[PDB]
């Protein structure tokens, strides 16, 4: 049962410094070579460097000498790797995984940690209704725009609206995110009835009931 | 620093058999550079497949194998798996250094080929109050999970102020995104008919609508 549990998600403005923790379970921690890498989109995977927790001893890609330090600790079995000076280009999913030296490779991954290093500050989205242009069915829509950061959530009729409904994958425009859900239900049940769409922003501690009208 | 360079995507269908390479900038590469293959499913889910050339990692399914063929390192999927779908990043250790490929993304057709349903919507006017207009282009149900979109006003292409997501799965395992174009609303009010175009596996999906 060999096993890497990472430190969750972190948000951090630049010029600060993360740590990031990797804890291991299944096996003898200080006999096995921890790797770290990096993983930025349009970007693949970068191998920062890595660590002998039983040793102490490191090695590390060039590149990120001044900007990575290893440690470990045989008591609680958990790696860690701290970044300093944090700059947009350090926004990524950081990894630790095991090396095993008869392998010659890596076998086990941690989960990945997300670590966005930014500067925006938390804004609330406007929303506004997607009605068709004024078939058996009819999709009907909310457009989320403008906040930070994610994530939103919307829901139709209280919930009471489940099936047919889309929420697409939130996208940037602007530095700011900008979502959009729908929900396609029977010709017969709109306008006849009414679909509302119910979004909130937790960040922002923002909620809004907007009504899909007729155009 | 060697470069290492992977096939970008390939696509198979079950119970095929596929090869993925591996090649070095260095030159060709040896049992020295000790070839790994790794796995990333959806959700950035890592595990090892292949260490030191041919090694299989504990766990893994027969069907993977590792190899040289030629220069080059390989990895080898017998009877591919929709399970195996995913990303498939090789590395080298050469220079002390452990150099990734760019990894290569592997679809395996697990489902009827799907063209998208669009759907257009116009700028709410409660945005066009803000001196604002975004226009919705919501594609549903499509797979492969791979789309180009283009819009028009008027005939003519615009790509100033477009953003489309990246595609992701929907409930019945087919694929979903959306596309937005965002005018001021003086823009907005500039041209009469707006189109949004979705391409998918070379086949173009329309729609349309006039302002007015
Ligand atoms: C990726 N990383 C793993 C650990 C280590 C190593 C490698 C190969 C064979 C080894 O026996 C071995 O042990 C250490 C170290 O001595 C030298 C290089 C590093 C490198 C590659």
């Amino acid at each position: 049962e060999v096993q890497l549990q990472q430190s969750g998600a972190e948000l951090m403005k630049p010029g600060a410094s993360v740590k990031i923790s990797c804890k291991a379970t299944g096996y003898t921690f200080s006999s096995y070579w921890i790797e770290w890498v990096k993983q930025r989109p349009g970007h693949g995977l970068e191998w920062i460097g890595e660590i002998l927790p039983g040793s102490g001893d490191t090695i590390f890609n060039e590149k990120f000498k001044g900007k990575a330090t290893f440690t470990a600790d045989t008591s609680s079995n958990t790696a860690y790797m701290q970044l300093s000076s944090l700059t947009s280009e350090d926004s990524a999913v950081y990894y630790c995984a095991r090396w095993v030296l008869d392998y010659y490779g890596m076998d086990y991954w941690g989960q990945g940690t997300s670590l966005t290093v930014s500067s925006a500050s938390t804004t609330p989205p406007s929303v506004y209704p997607l009605a068709p242009g004024g078939s058996a069915m009819v999709t009907l829509g909310c457009l989320v725009k403008g906040y930070f950061p994610e994530p939103v959530t919307v829901v139709w009729n209280k919930g009471s609206l489940s099936t047919g409904t889309h929420t697409f994958p939130a996208v940037l425009a602007a530095d700011l995110y900008t979502l959009s859900s729908s929900v396609t239900v029977s010709a017969s049940s709109w306008p006849g009835q009414s679909v509302t769409c119910n979004v909130a922003h937790p960040a922002s501690s923002t909620k809004v009931d907007k009504k899909i009208a007729p155009s | 620093d060697a470069v290492v360079t992977q096939e970008s995507a390939l696509t198979t269908s079950p119970g095929e058999t596929v090869t993925l390479t591996c090649r070095s900038s260095t030159g060709a590469v040896t049992t020295s550079n000790y070839a790994n293959w790794v796995q990333e499913k959806p959700d950035h889910l890592f595990t090892g497949l292949i260490g030191g050339t041919n090694n299989r990692a504990p766990g893994v399914p027969a069907r993977f194998s590792g190899s040289l063929i030629g220069d080059k390192a390989a990895l080898t999927i017998t009877g591919a798996q929709t399970e195996d779908e995913a990303i498939y990043f090789c590395a080298l250790w050469s220079n002390n250094k452990l150099v990734f490929g760019g990894g290569t993304k592997l679809t395996v057709l697990g489902q009827p080929k799907s063209s998208p349903t669009v759907t257009l919507f116009p700028p709410s006017s409660e945005e066009l109050s803000t001196a604002k207009a975004t226009l919705v282009c919501t594609i549903t149900d499509f797979y492969p999970g791979v789309v180009t979109v283009d819009w028009k006003v008027d005939g003519t292409p615009v790509t100033a102020g477009m953003e489309t997501t990246q595609p992701s799965k929907q409930s019945n395992n087919k694929y979903m995104a959306s596309s937005y174009l965002t005018l001021t609303a003086r823009a907005w009010e500039r041209h009469s008919s707006y189109s949004c175009q979705v391409t998918h596996e070379g086949h173009s999906s329309n729609k349309t609508l006039s302002r007015a």
